[PDB]
């Protein structure tokens, strides 16, 4: 998503994103969640169970 | 708030012609007002005459003279062209430019061209 | 034209007449009224709007009334300049134009 | 227009302040909006 690579399940994510934000970042910088591109879609971003 | 400059300066034409009115304005555009016409014989009365009708929004003209007189607009340059044709005798005669609000309830003619005299 | 007032009226200076100008319910009945001074040849001007209403810079002592289809000019405090034809007009439904009165020149005497 | 050219008609008011480059902490609830701001130049606490 926007030139970033992540491996991860992906599911719908319940918290809501404003039309500016387009990725939602943990303060490690790891990307949480982001918005797809095609379609205004919100989608949690969950590592896959290590 | 507005001068009005002369409603066609100085204007001769002898029988067998006919005349265009231009009245321009200043300190306001031309069309945030709507422009009249009335007839004035030197040594005589009103006799009102083209005219924009706040109303229906259509320029009117005078039922009596409709059809010999016509008028148009150049917004940008503010000239208003009054043209009366097919001269004949009692119709040369002081013509004067008025403007009236086209939001109606507007009757009164309010600034004046200050007239000009027309040739038959 | 299609409405009624004298050719021309005379009064004493300093005095207080007034002029009126008769109409109908079909021009004056259901329509506002405007009164018009020019001198002799210039540009005639503005005197009363609505018969209540004076436009910028016209004296206060001019006034004026509607009853029925008369309308009266109110004209106080004669001076020497004032001297010149008053013209009554009001809107027309009839031939759905603008009508006017064949004018009245006062004297100032 | 004759009332019994016009220019500025009706009152208008209008606040201006100047941003100034400020540590701000910011509390983000789960929707994201920013619930409370602190300016912690502005005071000791």
């Amino acid at each position: 998503f926007n030139g970033l690579t992540g491996t991860g399940v992906l599911t719908e994510s319940n918290k809501k994103f404003l039309p500016f934000q387009q990725f939602g970042r943990d303060i490690a910088d790891t990307t949480d969640a982001v918005r797809d591109p095609q379609t205004l879609e919100i989608l949690d971003i969950t590592p896959c169970s290590f | 708030e507005v001068q009005l400059l002369e409603q066609s300066g100085a204007e001769v034409k002898k029988p067998g012609a006919s005349v265009r009115v231009s009245c321009k304005v200043s300190g306001y555009t031309l069309p945030e007002v709507a422009m009249h016409w009335v007839r004035q014989a030197p040594g005589k009365g009103l006799e009102w005459m083209g005219g924009f009708d706040p109303e229906d929004g259509e320029t009117m003209y005078a039922q009596k003279f409709q059809g010999r007189v016509t008028m148009t607009e150049d917004t940008s340059t503010d000239t208003a062209y009054m043209e009366l044709s097919s001269l004949r005798s009692e119709d040369t005669a002081v013509y004067y430019c008025a403007t009236t609000t086209p939001f109606s309830s507007s009757y009164w003619f309010d600034p004046w061209g200050q007239g000009t005299l027309v040739t038959v | 034209s299609v409405l009624t007032q004298a050719p021309s009226v005379s009064g004493a200076p300093g005095q207080k007449v007034t002029i009126s100008c008769s109409g109908s319910s079909s021009n004056i009945g259901n329509n506002y009224v405007s009164w018009y001074q020019q001198l002799p040849g210039t540009a005639p001007k503005l005197l009363i709007y609505d018969n209540n209403k004076r436009p910028s810079g016209i004296p206060d002592r001019f006034s004026g009334s509607k009853s029925g289809t008369s309308a009266t000019l109110g004209i106080t405090g004669l001076q020497t300049g004032d001297e010149a034809d008053y013209y009554c007009g009001t809107w027309d439904s009839s031939l759905s134009a603008v009508v006017f009165g064949g004018g009245t020149k006062l004297t100032v005497l | 227009y004759l009332t019994p050219s016009g220019w500025t008609a009706g009152a208008a008011a209008y606040y201006v302040g100047y941003l100034q480059p400020r540590t701000f902490l910011l509390k983000y609830n789960e929707n994201g909006t920013i619930t409370d701001a602190v300016d912690c130049a502005l005071d000791p606490l």
